[PDB]
């Protein structure tokens, strides 16, 4: 118990599947702002070409 | 013709100076997710403790 | 002891930072090359244009 | 000009073709590095036990 405190996390089940899930979407949601970046930025050059 | 292209030029100086800052933002996220997910594997081993 | 057998990974400390140096080597090397491919595609989209 | 035109869209075909095939590679990568990191914390998991 004293390992758990020091690391301190709550670990419960519940709050863990929570956590990963909303990890999982924040690196989907910004792979998909670095794909947004990438075909602006291809827009970009086409118009200034 | 000559006042319309410097008007565009403007334009996609606008949006180019928008989509470097996404970018950056993007590069950030993506340490922050990797420690979000670093957390959900300390929470994965407390499972088992 | 058992659940070192269970885990099985034989994981020597020498074996341990050599690993994370081949694997955080080998992030930084696949981001170099997603970005390598994508420049190129983008300057693909340019020549069709 | 006709003949150019057809040859720069040979070259663009053969580009784009190549280019997808590294597009392909780096996400084999991505999933690889994912396996890679999971690793390392195994390892770390094992060195503290």
């Amino acid at each position: 118990l004293q390992e758990m405190k020091d690391i301190g996390v709550q670990a419960d089940a519940n709050a863990e599947m929570r956590a990963r899930e909303r990890r999982d979407r924040l690196h989907e949601a910004l792979s998909v702002n670095r794909s947004r970046v990438n075909q602006l930025e291809k827009q970009i050059a086409f118009c200034e070409a | 013709s000559h006042k319309q292209l410097a008007t565009e030029q403007y334009r996609h100086v606008e949006m180019a100076r928008e989509l470097a800052e996404q970018s950056g933002a993007s590069s950030d996220l993506e340490t922050d997710h990797q420690a979000a997910s670093d957390h959900l594997n300390l929470v994965q081993t407390a499972m088992r403790q």
